[PDB]
C-alpha cells in the first residue's frame, strides 16, 4: 500500500542584505529538496504525514539581519510584502539571522530540551486541501499556473514564504540555511520518467 | 395540514395590561411591567430610529417609579410589535 | 486553529415579476453576505459546517408570485432555464412570496415551533467535494471560470439557484429577502489584503 | 453567543539611542495590531481571555541598549519617565535589545522550555476595570479623551509602556519588534462600517 | 571474553576557511584517536557499543564559519563535495563554528539537558556491516585499499565526513575540534606488534 | 532509520532457442530491476526481506522449451556450464516456457490458489552471509571483481542461474518473462550521485 519515509536535507541557502527581499518555496517533494524530489519521482501521489522548516545561522554573532517565515495555502493569494503582513500567516517565526541553533536537535531528530528559541516552523497537515496530491514537477507546475494560478490549487498543498531583510550590507551577506525533515507517505508507484 | 398557510384579511390582538408586579427583597425592589413604547408607521424609504433602554426612557410609569432609587438593574426587556393595519399594507 | 462563526445576515433583497427571473448565488464567503464576506477575508481556508437560506416576506398578502430555489454542484453545468429544470435540483422549494413568516425563527434563533411552512433549505456539507476551500474573492473567480469553467470546481462547493415568478407587475414589486444563516470554521490566517 | 479567536501578530517595531524614549500602546482591539483591528471591527464588544506582548530581536550581539516594557491602568496617570519609575510597573520586563529570542515560542505556541530569557510581559486580563469593553477606534478615543483623559478609563483597559535607552547612536538603530499574542471573545456584531 | 571500555578523547582539531574543504576520519580504533590507537591494539577484534563525535568550539563569537558531519558507509562511494548533497547523509548536523558548547556534557558524561544545540552526532552501531571487525592499521588498510576500494568494507564499518565552510578568511582560521566518545568490546588478545 | 519498500517488477525477458543459453542476475538492488536500482540508489545499505523470481509466460502453448534457475552462493564458484549441474543448485525449479500462469498471483498479491504450478523460486535470506550489503553500481562491481572475484563475497548475497534450451528455433523465439517480488530494508541514506 503506503510506503512511508522521514528525512532530512538541506532546502534552501539563506542571504541578509538591508532591504526587504520576500521569497517563496511551494511545499511539494519536487521543490521540499534534492533527495526527496528524486526518490517521490517513483510514486505517482503523496501525502505528507509531517514537514518542518528549520533555520540554522552560520554567521558571526555580530552579523545585522533577521529572518521571517509563514505559510499561504491559496497560491492566487498575494504574497506579502512586509514583516507586518508576514506575522500574520500561520506558522509564523521571526528571529536575528545569528540565532537559531537550538532547532538542530529537529534535524538529526534527537531530545529536544532547549527548543524555545529554533527558528523553526512547522506545516499544519490535516487543515489541507485534500490528502492525496499528484507528484509534480516544477516546470509542468509552471506552465500550468501561467494558464491561471487556480490551477495551482488542485496540485500543491501550500508555499513557505520567506523574507529576510535589517541586514547590513546592500550587497548579500551569508546568513544561514533552510533546512526541511519531513515524513510522507508514498503510493501508486510509476517509473520516474513518465512523472510529470 | 403540513405546509399549508392562509393570508387573512387583517390579524387581531386584543392587548390588555395587568397590575404592575412591585415587591421588596432584601436590599433590592422589583418591579415588573408592560408600557406602550412607541408608534409606528411606514414609508417607501428606510427611516431608522433608535430608542434607549434605561428606565427614563423606557416607559412612562417607569420613569417615576425607578427615580425613586439610586440604581439598577435589568432582568429582562423585550420589545414586541403588534400591528393596526389590514394585510393589504 | 480553527475558529468557529455562527451568524445570520441578509443575503439578498427579493423583487417579483410577471416572468421568470433565473439568479444565482456561489455558496461562498464572499458571495453568501457581505459582513461574512468581510470577516472571513482574514483566513485563507474555511468548510461549512451549515448553511441554510431562508426566505423572509416583506410584501402584503395580496402579493402574486413565487419563489423557487435549488442547488446545482458542477459550475460547469448549465443553470437552468425554466423553472421545470429547477424543480429536478437537490433541495428543491417553492413558496409563494407573502408566505414563509415561521422561518423567522431560523434567522434570530428562538426555538421554532412548526417550520413546514417556512421557505427554507439547506447545503448538504458532508456530500460537497472537499472539506476546506479556499477563500476567493469574486473577481479572482470570475478570471478562472473565463479560461475554463472546471477550474471552479476545486474552489467553490456549489450554486444556489433562485426563480421568480408569476408576479403580477411588468416592473419589479418588493417580495421578500433571502436571509443567510451558517457555521463556518475558517483556518489559516492572513492579511485580508493579500486574499483573493 | 461569544466568538473567540486566538492569533498572533506584529505590533510594533522597535529603533535604540543613547537617551530614553518612553512611548506608550492602548491595550485595545484597534491599536494591538493591524490584523486584530480589521476582525474585531465586526463585534460591538470585546473581552480580553489573555494578552502578552513578546519583544523579539533583530541586531547583532553587539547592539548596545535595553529594553523596558510595564502596564499602566488608569490612563490619567503620568506615563513613566525613567528606569526606575517604570520598574515599579505591574509586568515589568527588560533586557538587552540584542536578547530575547527565547520567547518565540510564544509566538507560533510551541513547547516553551528555556522561557527564562524571554523578554515577553502578560495583561492581568481578570484585574480589569470591567469585562466587556466598547470597539474604539484611535480617532474617537482620541477625540474623547481630549476633553478629558478620564473618559479613558470607561473605554480602555490599560496601555502597555516601552522604554529604550542605553544605545550608542544619537540616531535610532534597528533593534527588533514587539509581538503580540492574545486570546478574545467577541459579541454583539455589527457592520465594521458603523463601528467607531 | 569480552572487555569493555568507555572513553572520551580528541580526535581531531578544526579550521574554517573561505572555501568548502570535505575532509573523512574512518570510524576505527586506530584512527579514532590515540589513546584507542594504543589499547586497541592489544586486542584482535572489537565491535561498537557506542561512538558519538561531538564538536567543541574555541573562537569567539564573531568568528564566520559553519561546520558540517556526517556518515557514509560502503568507503566506494564518492565523498560529498557539498552541503546540499552531504545533508542527506546518516547523522547529518551543521552549526556555527563559533557554536556546540553545549556538547560538553557528552564529553564528561554529566546530566545533559540543554542539549538541543549541541553539534554531535552519533553512529548507528546497529546497523553496521557486521558486529566483529578486525583491527587495522592505517597503513595496512591503505595498501588494501590501493589495490581496490571495495577491500575495505570487510575492515572498517564508517566514515565520518566533515565540511568546513562560510569562513571569512583564505587562509585557516581556528576554529573547535572534534572530540569522540565511544564504548567498545574487544576481544582476542594479541600482543600489539603483531597487530596489522 | 529502516525504511521498507515491497514491490514486483520486471527483471528479465526471455526467449527461448534450440540451444542452451545460461545466464546469471545478481541479486542485488542494482540488477534486480530497474525501478528499484533507482530508488534504492539513495540509500546507502539494504537487507533483503524477502526475494523471489517468478516467470510468467507470454507464447503460445505450441512452444516448446523449458526454463531452469537455481541460486549459487559464491562469485567465485564456476557458473553451471550444463543443466545438469544446475538442477543440483539450491532453489532449482523447471517448467516449461508456456506454463506458469498461477504465478500471476505473485505479482499482483491477489490471494493465491495452487501455485503447485508456477515458476517460482525464492532466495533463502537466512542463510544469507550477512544481514546488511551496500549498494553497488554494477560498473564497481566489475572492477572490484576484475582483480579478484572473491571482493564479491564481501558485496553481494547470491547470483540467480537461468538456463533456456529445447526450444525450436536456432532464432530466439519470445517465451515469457520473469518478475521479481521483493521486500527490501534501506538504511543510511546518501545522494544517489555519489552511491558506487
Ligand atoms: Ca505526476
Ligand atoms: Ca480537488
Ligand atoms: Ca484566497
Ligand atoms: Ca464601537
Ligand atoms: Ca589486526
Ligand atoms: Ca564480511
Ligand atoms: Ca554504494
Amino acid at each position: 500500500g503506503a510506503i512511508t519515509v522521514l528525512h532530512c536535507e538541506l532546502t534552501a541557502e539563506i542571504g541578509v542584505t538591508d532591504s526587504i527581499v520576500v521569497s517563496s518555496e511551494l511545499v511539494m517533494p519536487y521543490t521540499v529538496g534534492t533527495w526527496l524530489r528524486g526518490v517521490a519521482d517513483n510514486w505517482s501521489k503523496y501525502s505528507w504525514l509531517s514537514v518542518r522548516y528549520t533555520y540554522i545561522p552560520s554567521c558571526p554573532s555580530s552579523t545585522a539581519g533577521s529572518i521571517h517565515m509563514g505559510f499561504q495555502y491559496d497560491m492566487a493569494d498575494t504574497v506579502p510584502v512586509s514583516v507586518n503582513k508576514l506575522s500574520n500567516l500561520r506558522g509564523y517565526v521571526s528571529g536575528q539571522v545569528w540565532s537559531g541553533s537550538a532547532g538542530l536537535c529537529f534535524i538529526n531528530n534527537s531530545r529536544c530540551s532547549d527548543t524555545s528559541t529554533a527558528i523553526s516552523t512547522t506545516l499544519d497537515v490535516s487543515e489541507l486541501g485534500k490528502k492525496w496530491y499528484p507528484y509534480k514537477t516544477s516546470a509542468d507546475y509552471a506552465t500550468a499556473v501561467g494558464v491561471d494560478v487556480n490551477i495551482a490549487t488542485d496540485l500543491v498543498p501550500a508555499r513557505l514564504v520567506i523574507a529576510l531583510l535589517d541586514g547590513s550590507s546592500s550587497t548579500a551577506v551569508a546568513a544561514g540555511r533552510i533546512y526541511d525533515t519531513y515524513t510522507i507517505q508514498m503510493i501508486e508507484p510509476t517509473a520516474s520518467a513518465l512523472n510529470l | 395540514q403540513a405546509g399549508i398557510s392562509m393570508a387573512p384579511s387583517a390579524q387581531g390582538a386584543m392587548v390588555r395590561i395587568r397590575n404592575p408586579a412591585v415587591s421588596s427583597s432584601r436590599g433590592a425592589i422589583t418591579v415588573l411591567h408592560c408600557e406602550l413604547t412607541a408608534e409606528i408607521g411606514v414609508t417607501d424609504s428606510i427611516v431608522v430610529s433608535s430608542e434607549l433602554v434605561m428606565p427614563y426612557t423606557v416607559g412612562t410609569w417607569l420613569r417615576g417609579v425607578a427615580d425613586n432609587w439610586s440604581k439598577y438593574s435589568w432582568l429582562s426587556v423585550r420589545y414586541t410589535y403588534i400591528p393596526s393595519c389590514p394585510s393589504s399594507t
